[PDB]
């Protein structure tokens, strides 16, 4: 055969390129950022009609600042997750104080290269790359409402708007055109409700795709169907007008 | 540095073979020959000494082996696995039992250390298994005389005559016609040289032939006097003088 | 018998003002009936606006001070140049304290 | 030749190339450019950083190792985060033990032997990140590039990264000139930023795409980024 | 693949090819040695190539003083050569320190031999490509010749040789023990010993030798020592006049 | 220290041995969970190849984790019962520290979890089988049932089978199971899950195993006899038509 | 079938370690360096291409000290030589540690020559990809070593690695039959700058810098000592003098 | 460097069967037959020798039927060797129950624990897992006489009747035939020795061919007995039984 | 220390157990029950070392209770009590020893009959008809060696315990606050709501 940690002719780990293409057959997640907040939606995709729906836990949260979306091997995602809320709840420990988004986002993605065989760098066996990407938002005093995008590479980058998942360039065309920089709370939950809408196999409803927000007042939640529901309504109507 | 090597060499052809396993038997096989006799009041190992060079010293080259003061191995194979099967033997003989029970082992259980020893040899990370084919010989007050075959596998069998390596389909077939459960130890001693000269090739005398018993006590390689319940060695090595002795008589 | 603790002297004195701070202390550094010296400083500047002392045993009180200064260089590069607000470096200084629970640093600490 | 020796880094090909440290080597090319330079007072980097959409931030490519040193980056990041953290360690190490700032020729022996470790022994990879390091010492400006076979160079000025061979023969151009920017920090990144535009087929250096850093004799290591540029455009 | 070929595992007719191709590297050298009992003293002779002229040649060595009573020559390459070398050092003292009696010269072999079995058995450990030669004056069995090599075997001899013309030596020997009939050259003094051993050296490979064509190690009791260049040539002027 | 990667990416982006694993649950016996208003019924079907089993003392297939939660399974028995006695032993490790019993969906994380992990550490390979959890949350009358699978996803179901022709049973459940109108007896919640082994099973009197779980605790396997009363009673009204 | 040389401590038919032969490759791709032994000491020195102006003059070491009485210089991969000699310190400092007294070359020269045989034991490893030429003065001695990447050692008189051996050697060859008594430290020095400059013929392509180093007991009390300013210049005329 | 020589032990195939596993299987089939037979007032264990010679000691030998404890046996098809690896631990842990509990360990237990041991070799570790599959004839208070059967994977099962090693199928048609529920110990010798006889690759089943155990109420006492049978032993129920 | 008794008579085991907790100078509590189900018929009591005291009866019970789960079948008395005192004996030479004092009650189902076992911390461990850990067997030893039947009904057993209770209520100088009573028997555990008025 041939090692986990090989790079390939092109410079790149093989590892976790094919890493990169678990996700893209992921269901879809699409984040957006604002002034008024940020939103995370994403596609639930239940693989039958005798799944309850409301158990597909795709977006979760963090801390009361913090939550993110996945998309990919989502049981790959466990472990990221509670090492995110392990490392956000000991910052507060250690310093009274909530812990930065970008830290936290930071301190995820270092998990990311810690695969091989018995290494020649420190001490971290895990036998493969994740194959999950995630969408982590928050809110921080120094730099406001933030979306970011972890990889299994260990890269993080931030975004204004961002898709992962199957739909994803398809989308984040659509994110390109209608993203600015004024855009409010509503707006910014329309917006990702349509997009989902659009790349969807499925006919969009409120118990095939779910949304959440994090704002600097109320924190990070999870809108219940009922919530979701009114603001599809919303949206239908606000298309049929032209 | 460091052994990373810790999965097993040996393992399931679809078959159900155990490749290593054959291949340790094939190297027996091209072993030189080795016998064990078993009478009704001792028991005889023997085998070639099959010298590497006229100007090797052979007698510095036992291939006949005391494991305990009753109990002597021989092999078919690879001499450097036997060896260090004798080495692990001997030890293995006091820390699983004599220090213990404060007597040595039966001739089974010391031969059931020693194949587990070998067992192991089968299934742990990044070992081959012993080349060798062992007959061991013993006495012990509860089981009287004994003689055992032990391969590469693991595996042993107790029996009542038997040979190993190069020639032993006709040695065992000899064997089979001359055995019978009233021998004595020097019919034995006499049969076990007979089956001898057919596997060899050149000189057949007590320079080139190699023959141990287990048999009475010899209270005159003890070493001391007055612990009357000590009678000391039944293992012993027979000299060049008595093998020779026992060749007019042939 | 090895005793692994000593006793420096000094005294140091903390006030909050309603939009200042002052943290004073002697200079002097003692052992028994002794000046070791007479200008040793015990009070430090630690960077983001914070000043420390931490008085009793001096090779206590510097390994801490020394340790808290290194925590505020680290607080730094993890968290992109933030500033250590004083409720914070608190926090952390009672960890580093707490760390040495059955071995303590002997000081009364005061920032 | 290649294909049975470029399994891992244990491995020699029969003309005595280590292939995987090659292979790593190429994902510096394809990182986003970056010079560093410097005179007798002060030593510069300057990166261009790649985004990923017009949505995306730009990747920062500069890291500051402690009040003396600090580097830039091509290739795999969280390589370059890995040794950069063990650099500040170096430098911390030097500051809390001797009371001495890390000179920056050891700091290069240092990622040198680090960088080696992983080249030799099973189940390692090698680096894949390039990195420049400036400093400002007990015997004044330098920068040094390391490459993750192991091996690092003290110069006077060089780019890594995609298309680097421009800023590199403009360098070697500049290099009387460049060398005497004493006392004129401005001047010399002036001098970094036209490095850095020979190394453009591309397109244009813009204010959340340009990033800076500069250390000197009574300045500490720092970085500008955005606004803080825009004065070099 | 032939996997079976690269690690020390059995190939289907049962050989390690691997503890083979050892012995092949053994010869690398293109030396010879030989070693003899005397009467009270043991003595190895082996030729002393040097090629380039830019060596220091007494540096260029095979023959080891592992312990004050015991000497050893290596067949092989010379890495593996001191890899065994210091071992056997470290051996020797080890067993002086816990049993408080210099180590045999058997006992050494076989611990080496030991050692070996190993690498002939774990995949991990490659064989080293050597043969030892080991010699003294036993205190209880007198002079002492045991050769190990890459399969774990050793036996005693009383005389042997070793290398690429080794078989040359070797019915040389053959032919000098089949006529005295005892096992060891019949000699009071070591210097005739010496003498002995460079003549059947020279008549078995059709060679005549410098002072710097050979190296030479002596056991006698309570003493292992090698020879330098002028003892050697010494012992050439003798063997010269009278033959 | 065996530590070889078996669990990794191919260019494709699958895991073979995760993958693989699924081919084992695929070729296990047939398992079906059906809840009800008040109640969760588990059936497994049992091989016909050897009938001369001795199956008062042959491990059954359905376990119960502690005293209102069960499990069964699909796939390899051997891995089942690493899983098995992990789950009793975080069940009784949950009462001591927690001083309540396990939720279901607590039980059911704990299990994926431990099946993700052996997805992503060396020298192991994947566990060989998914899962069934059943039962009661304590003091709560609403009923639980969840699927775990090699990889480590899990999820709840208002009813679910797992194994050979899952395909099958699982069509007949999707236009069988009224989500407005769950089985309102424990009689008739159970008639559903035999009628849907019957879909595979082919003259299974004594070839189907059942168990009712009901609120506090209250779980319950049913006899050879009272199984084949419920089959009995699904043949004769099969026969009006 | 073959593949004998994909793996590093295996035998092939004919008994070679072909990694170790593969790592000679890497070494004979070096730039080249040698070693003379003079009458009291010894002579390091090593020829660094100008990759390009940018490089700093004078700054980039290759010859390093070990203790105080050692110099190595080496052929290769760099980063390896430096691996070799970080051991070659700890194994040193080891030694003076315990027996007080600084390491003897011989000593020493086996310490390097195990730890490098070491690297050819296992195929977990990889071998060095360096020769190296060191030596230094100790309590009866100059003595001066060169060690292949199969760990093979000897004493030289002088000695030669990388892309210019075959010059260096025979240059080498001729002092020593020119100069059957001895040569001094002085003598050594330039005669060493002298044969770098002759070696440079194979790498003509690019400039180069020379780094020549001495332990030598009249002349530099048996420490080691890189040759600095005049001496080093005057050196260098030397060899431009006697190119032509 | 390693890595290539690693037969990857557990691992699926694409079918998702475990290799090793189905190959040790094969291993076991060749092996001599081994018969089980439970009935109310007892057990029968009856098994083949595969291969014997005049020379093999059968007084002395054991190949197929092992003690476990004084209420619980083994009959061992497949590498005799291995089987001895896991006899001793489970011997271990039969007296590690007893220790503990006060109580003879029940059979149950003591099977599963047996079967875990041979399931960890199928999931973790690269080794090649243990070549055998067990018949456990035991008794304890709970649940009576009881059969088990474990192989390679660490599955086990329970039985009324059943066989391991060559002939399987052929063996458990004939037992299916004629087993009866309330069939006595007595019948079931007959049963398991038929079975055997009619099975066979062996030309006739003579008494130098098998080993044979009971594991009986001992007939008068009140409590448990296992009788291994001695050759005579076999001899004489062979003709009882009309096989001469 | 606390007061732990136990009778075993004719087919059940009573378990008497004192109610006061004291830390130091203060009684912190008068209705503590020293007290584990082990399992639906064998009940543990303890006294000893503060926290030791529950660690240990918990720990015990999580044991049973995940063997009771494995082989869905509940160990006899016997078994239960073998396993107990070899927790304590390895507890003894560990690096801080359980300092906890057991009594256990229980009814095995298979013999029909109560059995009562006595286990110090040490793991020494007796079968008796009767016993108590600490200063308890001192008061009351020579009432329960007078007045004790092993054909006793529960009725007698209590009236019984009533006395020893009543004989160190008079004679000990601690005011432990009372007793909680439990009964095991056939039909598994249960407490006796009025000692206080019975």
């Amino acid at each position: 055969d041939r090692g986990v940690s090989t790079f390939s002719p092109e410079g790149r780990l093989f590892q976790v390129e094919y890493s990169l293409e678990a996700i893209k057959l992921g269901s879809t997640a699409i984040g957006i950022a604002t002034k008024e907040g940020v939103v995370l939606g994403v596609e639930k995709r239940a693989t039958s009609p005798l799944l309850e729906s409301d158990s597909i836990e795709k977006i979760v949260e963090i801390d009361r600042h913090i939550g993110c979306a996945m998309s990919g091997l989502t049981a790959d995602a466990r472990s990221m997750i509670e090492h995110a809320r392990t490392a956000a709840v000991t910052h507060n420990l250690y310093y009274d104080e909530d812990i930065n988004v970008e830290s936290l986002t930071q301190s995820v993605c270092d998990l990311a290269l810690r695969f091989g065989e018995g290494a020649s760098g420190e001490e971290r066996l895990m036998s493969r790359p994740f194959g999950v990407a995630l969408l982590i938002a928050g809110h921080d005093a120094d730099d406001g409402y933030q979306l970011f995008h972890a990889e299994p590479s260990g890269t993080f980058y931030r975004y204004n708007a961002k898709a992962i998942g199957s739909g994803s360039e398809g989308a984040q065309a659509e994110l390109l055109n209608e993203w600015h920089s004024s855009l409010t709370l509503k707006e910014a939950e329309l917006l990702v409700l349509k997009i989902l809408k659009q790349v969807m196999e499925e006919k969009l409803d409120e118990n095939n795709a779910q949304l959440s927000c994090i704002t600097k007042q109320d924190g990070f939640k999870i809108y219940d169907n009922e919530k979701t529901a009114e603001l599809i309504k919303e949206l239908k109507e606000k298309e049929a007008a032209e | 540095m460091t052994d990373r090597y810790s999965f097993s060499l040996t393992t399931f052809s679809p078959s159900g073979k155990l490749g290593q396993i054959d291949y340790a038997l094939t190297a027996v096989k091209q072993g030189v020959t080795s016998l064990g006799i078993k009478a009704t009041n001792g028991v005889v190992i023997a085998t070639e000494k099959k010298s590497s060079s006229p100007l090797a010293m052979s007698e510095t080259l036992s291939k006949v082996s005391l494991l305990t003061p009753d109990i002597g191995a021989v092999y078919s194979g690879m001499g450097p696995d036997y060896r260090v099967l004798v080495d692990k033997s001997r030890k293995v003989a006091h820390t699983s039992y004599k220090r213990i029970y404060g007597e040595y082992p039966p001739t089974k259980l010391l031969v059931s250390e020693v194949a587990k020893i070998m067992q192991e040899a089968t299934q742990s990370g990044g070992v081959r298994p012993f080349g060798v084919s062992l007959l061991i010989a013993g006495h012990d007050e509860f089981n009287g005389f004994s003689l055992y075959q032990v391969d590469p596998s693991g595996s042993y069998f107790p029996w009542k005559a038997t040979a190993i390596g190069k020639g032993s389909v006709a040695a065992k077939t000899f064997l089979e016609k001359r055995w019978n459960d009233e021998l004595e130890l020097e019919d034995a001693i006499h049969i076990a040289l007979l089956t001898l000269k057919e596997s060899v090739e050149g000189e057949f005398n007590g320079d080139t032939i190699e023959l141990a018993i287990i048999g009475d006590e010899n209270p005159d390689l003890l070493g001391y006097t007055g612990i009357p319940t000590d009678k000391g060695p039944r293992f012993r090595k027979l000299t060049s003088q008595e093998i020779n002795d026992r060749l007019e008589a042939l | 018998q090895f005793n692994p603790y000593g006793d420096n002297g000094g005294t140091i004195l903390g006030i909050a003002g309603e939009d200042f701070a002052v943290l004073a202390g002697d200079t002097r550094n003692i052992t028994d009936y002794s000046i070791n010296s007479r200008y040793e400083p015990k009070v430090f500047d630690c960077g983001d606006n914070i000043v420390m002392s931490a008085n009793g045993f001096a090779a206590d009180g510097d390994a801490l001070v020394k340790r808290f200064k290194n925590s505020v260089k680290w607080y730094h590069f993890d968290h992109n140049d933030k500033k250590l607000s004083i409720n914070s470096a608190a926090r952390n200084i009672q960890h580093l304290l707490y760390g040495k629970r059955f071995f303590p640093y002997y000081v009364h600490t005061i920032i | 030749f290649r294909n049975n020796y470029d399994g891992d880094t244990v491995t020699f090909s029969p003309t005595g190339r280590l292939f995987q440290v090659e292979y790593a080597l190429e994902a510096i090319k394809q990182g986003s450019v970056t010079v560093g330079l410097r005179s007798n007072t002060h030593a510069v980097l300057v990166a261009l950083k790649r985004n990923a959409d017009e949505l995306s931030s730009y990747q920062k490519k500069i890291i500051k190792c402690d009040e003396h040193m600090g580097l830039s980056l091509a290739g795999l990041a969280p390589d370059a985060r890995v040794l950069s953290n063990y650099l500040r360690q170096q430098c911390n190490y030097s500051s809390l033990v001797f009371n001495r700032k890390l000179a920056v020729e050891r700091a290069g022996h240092l990622l040198c032997d680090k960088a080696q470790k992983n080249t030799q022994s099973y189940g390692g990879r090698p680096y894949g990140v390039g990195l420049l390091i400036i400093g400002y010492d007990k015997s004044g400006a330098h920068l040094l590039e390391f490459q993750p076979s192991g091996n690092v160079t003290e110069l006077y000025g060089t780019a890594i990264g995609a298309r680097s061979q421009g800023a590199k023969t403009y360098l070697e151009r500049t290099l009387d000139t460049f060398i005497k920017i004493d006392g004129n920090p401005d001047e010399l990144i002036k001098a970094g930023v036209e490095a850095i535009s020979q190394s453009l087929r591309d397109e244009s250096l813009t204010v959340d795409n340009l990033s800076i850093a500069i250390v000197g004799k009574d300045t500490p290591f720092t970085i500008y980024d955005g606004e803080a540029v825009a004065k070099y455009i | 693949a032939g996997y079976d070929r690269h690690i020390t595992i059995f190939s289907p007719e049962g050989r390690l090819y691997q503890v083979e191709y050892a012995f092949k590297a053994t010869n690398q050298t293109n030396i010879n040695s030989l070693a003899v009992r005397g009467k009270d003293c043991t003595v190895v002779i082996s030729q002393k190539k040097v090629p380039d002229k830019l060596l220091d040649p007494t540096t260029v060595s095979y023959i080891f003083c592992i312990s004050r009573t015991i000497g050893m020559v290596v067949n092989g390459p010379i890495p593996d050569a001191r890899n065994a070398a210091l071992r056997a050092k470290a051996e020797a003292a080890e067993f002086r320190y816990k049993y408080g009696y210099d180590m045999p010269c058997d006992v050494l072999a076989k611990r080496m031999a030991n050692l070996s079995q190993i690498y002939t058995q774990r995949a991990y450990m490659r064989p080293l490509g050597v043969i030892l030669t080991f010699v003294s004056v036993d205190e209880e069995l007198g002079p002492s010749i045991y050769k190990t090599d890459p399969a774990g075997y050793y036996v005693g001899y009383k005389a042997t040789a070793t290398g690429p013309k080794q078989q040359e030596i070797t019915t040389n020997l053959e032919n000098h023990f089949k006529k005295s009939k005892i096992d060891h050259i019949n000699e009071e003094s070591w210097e005739k010993v010496v003498e002995f051993a460079i003549t059947h050296m020279i008549d078995a490979l059709g060679t005549e030798f410098s002072k710097n064509d050979l190296e030479v190690g002596v056991a006698t009791k309570d003493k292992f020592f090698t020879l330098s260049a002028e003892n050697i040539e010494e012992r050439l002027v003798a063997i010269a006049e009278q033959d | 220290g065996y530590d070889r990667a078996l669990s990794i990416f191919s260019p494709d982006g699958h895991i073979f041995q995760v993958e693989y694993a699924l081919e084992a649950v695929k070729r296990g016996t047939c398992a079906v969970g059906v809840k009800g208003k008040n109640c969760v019924v588990l059936g497994c079907e049992r091989r016909s190849t050897l009938k001369l089993q001795d199956t008062r003392i042959t491990p059954s297939k359905v376990s119960k984790i502690d005293s209102h939660v069960v499990l069964s399974f699909s796939g390899l028995n051997a891995d089942s019962r690493i899983l098995i006695e992990k789950a009793r032993v975080e069940a009784q490790s949950h009462r001591l520290t927690l001083e309540d019993p396990v939720t279901v969906e607590y039980l059911t994380r704990y299990v994926a979890g431990v099946q993700q992990r052996y997805t992503q550490s060396g020298g192991v390979r994947p566990f060989g089988v998914s899962t069934l959890i059943a039962g009661f949350d304590p003091r709560d009358d609403e009923p639980k049932l969840y699927q775990t699978e090699p990889s480590g996803i899990y999820s709840s179901w208002s009813a679910q089978t797992i194994g050979r022709n899952s395909k099958t049973v699982r069509e007949f459940l999707e236009k069988n199971y009224d989500r407005k109108e769950p089985p309102a007896t424990v009689e008739e919640c159970v008639k559903l899950t035999v009628r849907s082994l019957l879909e595979v099973v082919q003259t299974g009197a004594k070839n189907i195993e059942i168990t009712v779980v009901k609120p506090d605790s209250d779980i319950v396997a049913l006899s050879s006899e009272e199984i084949n009363q419920y089959v009995t009673q699904i043949e004769q009204e099969k026969q009006e038509q | 079938g073959t593949g004998y040389d994909l793996s590093n401590s295996v035998f092939s038919p004919d008994g070679r370690n072909f990694q170790v032969e593969y790592a000679v490759k890497a070494v004979e791709n070096g730039t080249t360096s040698i070693g003379i032994k003079c009458n009291d000491g010894v002579v390091f020195a090593v020829e660094k291409l100008i990759t390009s102006k940018l490089l700093v003059p004078q700054k980039n070491v290759k010859i390093q000290v070990v203790d105080r009485h050692i110099g190595c210089v080496y052929s290769g991969l760099i980063p390896d030589g430096r691996h070799l000699v970080n051991r070659g310190r700890e194994e040193a400092a080891s030694f003076k540690k315990l027996y007080k007294t600084p390491i003897p070359i011989p000593a020493f020269a086996d310490r390097l020559g195990q730890y490098v045989q070491a690297h050819t034991l296992y195929n977990s490893v990889r071998p060095f990809g360096v020769s190296t030429i060191f030596g230094g003065v100790d309590k009866n001695g100059a003595h001066l070593y060169m060690l292949e990447p199969s760990g093979s050692y000897w004493g030289y008189k002088g000695a030669a690695t990388g892309k210019g051996r075959q010059s260096a050697k025979a240059e080498l060859e001729k002092l020593v039959d020119h100069h059957p008594e001895g040569l001094s430290a002085r003598e050594a020095v330039k005669q060493a700058a002298k044969i770098i400059y002759l070696a440079h013929e194979d790498n003509k392509e690019k400039d180069f810098e020379l780094e020549i180093s001495w332990c030598s007991l009249s002349e530099t009390n048996g420490l080691h000592k890189f040759v600095k300013g005049d001496l080093l210049q005057e050196a260098i005329d030397f060899a431009q003098k006697e190119i032509n | 460097g390693s890595r290539r020589y690693d037969s990857r032990t557990t691992i699926f195939s694409p079918e998702g069967r475990l290799y090793q596993v189905e190959y040790a299987l094969e291993s076991i089939s060749h092996a001599g037959t081994a018969i089980g037979i439970m009935a109310s007032d007892g057990i029968v264990l009856a098994a083949e020798r595969k291969v014997t010679s005049t020379l093999l000691e059968q007084d002395t030998s054991t190949e197929k039927l092992y003690k476990l404890n004084d209420k619980i046996a083994v009959a061992v098809a497949g590498l005799t060797a291995d089987a001895e690896i896991l006899i001793n631990t489970a011997r271990i842990h039969a007296q590690n129950y007893l220790k503990t509990y006060n109580e003879d360990i029940p059979v149950e237990i003591l099977v599963r624990r047996l079967s875990d041991i041979k399931q960890g070799y199928t999931q973790h570790g690269g080794l090649r897992p243990f070549g055998v599959s067990f018949i456990y004839a035991g008794y304890d208070d709970r649940y009576g006489y009881q059969l088990y059967t474990s192989n390679p994977s660490g599955n086990y099962t329970g039985w009324k009747a059943i066989s391991v090693g060559a002939n399987t199928s052929a063996a458990q048609t004939l037992l299916q035939m004629d087993y009866k529920d309330d069939m006595k110990v007595d019948d079931a010798i007959e049963l398991a020795l038929k079975t055997l006889s009619k099975t066979t690759d062996s030309s006739a089943l003579t008494y130098d061919r098998l080993e044979f155990a009971t594991i009986r109420k001992g007939a008068n006492d009140g409590e448990v007995y296992q009788k291994i049978f001695k050759p005579q032993e076999i001899k004489d129920i062979l003709v009882k039984t009309g096989i001469t | 220390m606390d007061i732990i008794l136990g009778i075993r008579v004719q087919d059940s085991v009573i378990l008497a157990s004192s109610k006061a907790v004291t830390r130091g100078i203060s009684v912190l509590k008068d209705s503590d029950d020293k007290t584990r189900q082990l399992s639906p018929h064998t009940l543990m009591s303890f006294a000893g070392e503060a926290g030791d005291t529950v660690q240990f009866a918990e720990y015990i019970q999580a044991n049973i209770q995940l063997y009771s789960i494995r082989e869905d079948y509940e160990l006899s008395p016997q078994a239960v009590s073998s396993f107990v005192r070899q927790e304590l004996a390895k507890s003894i030479r560990s690096r801080r020893p359980y300092q906890v004092n057991v009594l256990i009650g229980g009814y095995d189902k298979k013999k029909n009959k109560p059995e009562l076992y006595q286990i110090d911390y040490l793991g020494t461990k007796v079968e008796l008809p009767y016993g108590a850990h600490g200063y308890s067997g001192f008061y009351t030893f020579s009432l329960l060696d007078h007045h004790y039947r092993p054909d006793m009904t529960t009725e007698e057993g209590l009236d019984l315990l009533k006395l020893c209770v009543q004989e160190l209520e008079k004679r000990m100088p601690m005011d432990f606050k009372g007793v909680i009573v439990k009964i095991v028997d056939k039909d598994g555990i249960r407490q006796v709501d009025d000692f206080q008025a019975q």
